[PDB]
């Protein structure tokens, strides 16, 4: 992932 | 037993006559359609199409698409025209957007990326691409646009990343609670079910009959033949007349040129820079004499 | 007046074949060039009645 | 590098009078002999445009950022080439796409990127007295260029950077438009031989280019070029001359134009027919004389 | 090249 | 009823495949008030959404 | 006789505005409140021709 989940360009990853 | 007005007196046309320009390279159907990269839908690639032949039964051997429609035009008409000022548009959705990319659209992609213009003209197409854009584990690559503060202009792009405000604080331009980053990235997995699975889209945009042109169908020109009733097809623009050379003189930007009835009176020829004169072949009046057909 | 008013009549109805009356163009090649019989039906029926 | 221009002179803004210009083709169709009636984008009638000048007796330097409006009729009155181009944008930082269209004195560059534009932008010709030369100097229009879609540069030219005086001896004009991602530039240059304003008369302005550049655009301004030699000492802002051009800005609205295509296809005359109830007149007759 | 004047060369790709 | 149609708070987590609106533009509706507002709702099979 | 002819004749040109001719609505407020250009382009061009 390019991002942690919540931050980023994956805010909606739960 | 009178006098009897009747139609016009009508000339038939004898031949049919095409010119287009003089073009020899086919369009980068390869280069558009089966390209190895697409670009975001939030900064959607624009590519400009010039000087080359639209024969699109090329992409009948390798190509399949699941949305194909055409606004400004009908689709079987295509072959016939020229078009004038042509550009691509290139980016990829998820399956469940590819209806909001039309005219009068609602929705995060018609509000926040991509938006159509009213009187558009052109063709919408659009083909699934799970197969290239899915990866086992997700692809994230593709973004779009979740959130930002008015509705997009007709083929505007923005590409900015600053820090949407979402609540009442500010958020000086980090992180927070409320203060969110404006994209978001699409999660493309093999498994996912269509709705949730990428499609390239590709948007094709063109003036028509109205302008000079440098993208033409496969249409063979013929001889230019003058001083007799033809039908003729400049660029795209059919009709019958009589052509006669023309003591016009066109500015460069100019293809054709209207009356007050703003019907086409003339031409400039797409290979000989010439200005034709059109005419129609039908004119005076006729009147036939008879007395009684009780009588003769 | 009779003669102006004859001529201004017959100009006038000349100038007025470049109403759209609705339709996507005045220009009947212009309508036939671009779209199929169906649509073309659609704007050539509205500039007849224009 | 970014420099803040000192040693200007404060003046109150000037005003004149556009009498009959900034009408431009409105399509791409020949016509002859014939008065068109069109609805567009137009520059009114004798409105009031904003008078900008670039002198030194006085000190004027003028590139203010200005708003863009729904378009910008633009015209310059010069003789040593001293308006070099124009700054689109909304916010003119790095975190709006904005659109930059300069001369270098040897291309037009067009380029649309994040640029991070200085607040005093400026290019440079600097005098040489032993060779008695005129060389392009200076380029401090932006401080950086990131992410960007739209590219293009010229064919190269030659062009004189002397700076001459005397009367103005080039009008240049322009109508700047942002429709529908499209940014549509008209244009007109005819020679002149003038002192101070803008002249009266009529030229319509042709087509010149479609940009594809799809941002917004709200404001506006102006890059001009200054000069440097041996007479302008001290430092980089105030060390400077500025040669004698001046130019216009005005903004169009939705009108009713009644333009009249003489015999060779050329738009000669005009009507505004929401100038007054006699243009109007005017206007509802189709003819330019009224019994 | 001597242009007419440098606004018609920002046509001339 | 009494309650504000904002519809972009959907956006984050709705994703319809099927979006037709019949008496009003849908590019209309932000500006838009509704006067006797009921809500549909109910399973089919995907054959049948048509 | 006169008067009264003309008078009605101005008020049923008047009164000949509620006219839907086809259209949705006889109204061009309501119409552009609800449709979009291209739609309302449709109804009002209706209107303009009734
Ligand atoms: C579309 O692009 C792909 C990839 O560039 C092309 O696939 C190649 O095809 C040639 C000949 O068929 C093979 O030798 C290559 O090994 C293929 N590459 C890959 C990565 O599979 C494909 O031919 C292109 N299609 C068209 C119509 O141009
Ligand atoms: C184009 O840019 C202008 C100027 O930046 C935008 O206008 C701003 O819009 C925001 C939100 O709608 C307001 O908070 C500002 O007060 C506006 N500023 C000005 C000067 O008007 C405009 O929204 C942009 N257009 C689009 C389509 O995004
Ligand atoms: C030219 O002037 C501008 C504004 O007068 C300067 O911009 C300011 O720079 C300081 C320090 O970097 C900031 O704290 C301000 O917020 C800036 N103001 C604005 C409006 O941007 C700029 O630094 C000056 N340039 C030079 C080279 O001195
Ligand atoms: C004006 O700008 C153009 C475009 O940026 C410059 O042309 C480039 O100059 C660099 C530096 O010499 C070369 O590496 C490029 O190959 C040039 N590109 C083209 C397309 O010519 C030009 O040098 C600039 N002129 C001045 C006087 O600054
Ligand atoms: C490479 C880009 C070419 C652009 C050409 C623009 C002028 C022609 C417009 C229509 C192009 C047809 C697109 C493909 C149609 C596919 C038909 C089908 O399979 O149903
Ligand atoms: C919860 C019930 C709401 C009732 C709203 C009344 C009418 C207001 C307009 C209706 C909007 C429905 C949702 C539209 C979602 C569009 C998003 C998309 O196109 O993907
Ligand atoms: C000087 C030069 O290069 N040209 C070519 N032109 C192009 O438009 C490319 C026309 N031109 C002008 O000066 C406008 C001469
Ligand atoms: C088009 O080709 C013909 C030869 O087939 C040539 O005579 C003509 O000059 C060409 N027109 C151009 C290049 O504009
Ligand atoms: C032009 O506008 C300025 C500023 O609004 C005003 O002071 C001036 O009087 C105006 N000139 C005319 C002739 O209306
Ligand atoms: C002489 O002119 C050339 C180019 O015209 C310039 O590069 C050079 O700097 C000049 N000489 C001096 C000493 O400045
Ligand atoms: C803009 O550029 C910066 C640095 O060049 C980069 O970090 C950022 O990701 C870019 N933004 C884009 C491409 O949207
Ligand atoms: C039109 O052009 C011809 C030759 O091209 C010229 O003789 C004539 O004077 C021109 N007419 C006008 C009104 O400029
Ligand atoms: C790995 C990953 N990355 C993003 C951005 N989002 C999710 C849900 N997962």
């Amino acid at each position: 992932c390019p991002y942690v989940a919540g931050r980023x360009t994956c805010l909606x990853c739960a | 037993k009178g006098i009897y007005q009747t139609s016009n007196f009508r000339v038939q046309p004898t031949e049919s006559i095409v010119r287009f320009p003089n073009i020899t390279n086919l369009c980068p159907f390869g280069e558009v359609f089966n390209a190895t990269r697409f670009a975001s839908v939030y900064a959607w690639n624009r590519k400009r199409i010039s000087n080359c032949v639209a024969d699109y039964s090329v992409l009948y051997n390798s190509a399949s698409f699941s949305t194909f429609k055409c606004y400004g035009v009908s689709p079987t008409k295509l072959n016939d025209l020229c078009f004038t000022n042509v550009y691509a548009d290139s980016f990829v959705i998820r399956g469940d957007e590819v209806r909001q990319i039309a005219p009068g659209q609602t929705g995060k992609i018609a509000d926040y990326n991509y938006k159509l213009p009213d009187d558009f003209t052109g063709c919408v197409i659009a083909w699934n691409s799970n197969n290239l854009d899915s990866k086992v584990g997700g692809n994230y690559n593709y973004l779009y646009r979740l959130f930002r503060k008015s509705n997009l202009k007709p083929f505007e792009r923005d590409i900015s990343t600053e820090i949407y405000q979402a609540g009442s604080t500010p958020c000086n331009g980090v992180e927070g609670f409320n203060c969110y980053f404006p994209l978001q990235s699409y999660g493309f997995q093999p498994t996912n079910g269509v709705g949730y699975q990428p499609y390239r889209v590709v948007v094709l945009s063109f003036e028509l009959l109205h302008a000079p042109a440098t993208v033409c169908g496969p249409k063979k020109s013929t001889n230019l033949v003058k001083n007799k009733c033809v039908n003729f097809n400049f660029n795209g623009l059919t009709g019958t007349g009589v052509l006669t050379e023309s003591n016009k003189k066109f500015l460069p930007f100019q293809q054709f040129g209207r009356d007050i009835a703003d019907t086409t009176d003339a031409v400039r020829d797409p290979q000989t820079l010439e200005i034709l004169d059109i005419t129609p072949c039908s004119f005076g009046g006729v009147s036939v004499i008879t007395p009684g057909t009780n009588t003769s | 007046d009779v003669v102006n008013q004859n001529a201004q009549a017959l100009n006038t109805l000349v100038k007025q074949l470049s109403s759209n009356f609705g339709a996507i163009s005045s220009v009947l090649n212009d309508i036939l060039s671009r779209l199929d019989p169906p649509e073309a039906e659609v704007q050539i029926d509205r500039l007849i009645t224009g | 590098q970014c420099v803040n221009l000192t040693t200007r002179t404060q003046l109150p803004p000037a005003y004149t009078n556009s009498f009959t210009r900034g009408v431009y083709y409105p399509d791409k169709v020949f016509r002859s002999s014939v008065l068109h009636s069109t609805q567009d984008l137009f520059l009114p009638f004798f409105s009031n445009v904003t008078w900008f000048h670039a002198i030194h007796v006085t000190k004027r330097f003028d590139n203010p950022v200005l708003p863009f409006n729904d378009g910008v009729y633009f015209a310059s009155t010069e003789k040593s080439n001293i308006i070099r181009g124009w700054i689109f944008g909304t916010t003119l930082d790095s975190k709006t796409q904005s659109l930059l269209i300069v001369n270098n004195a040897t291309n037009v560059v067009i380029k649309v990127c994040e640029f991070q534009f200085c607040n005093d932008p400026f290019l440079g010709v600097y005098y040489h007295k032993n060779n008695k030369s005129w060389m392009e100097s200076e380029f401090r229009v932006y401080s950086s260029a990131n992410n960007c879609t739209f590219e293009y540069v010229s064919q190269p030219f030659l062009m004189d950077l002397e700076g001459k005086q005397g009367n103005f001896k080039n009008l240049r004009e322009f109508v700047f438009k942002n429709i529908d991602g499209y940014f549509k530039i008209y244009s007109k240059h005819t020679p002149i031989n003038l002192v101070r304003d803008l002249p009266q008369g009529f030229s319509a302005l042709e087509p010149l280019v479609d940009l594809p550049i799809g941002i917004n655009i709200t404001r506006f301004q102006t890059l001009l070029a200054l000069h440097r030699s041996y007479l302008t000492p001290g430092d980089s802002s105030s060390g400077w001359t500025a040669g004698a051009a001046a130019y216009y800005v005005g903004y169009l609205q939705p009108r009713t134009f009644l333009l009249k295509y003489n015999e060779n296809g050329t738009i000669t005359d005009a009507v505004d027919c929401a100038l007054d109830p006699l243009s109007e007149t005017k206007c509802t007759l189709k003819s330019f004389t009224v019994e | 090249c001597i242009p007419l004047d440098w606004t018609c060369m920002i046509a001339c790709a």
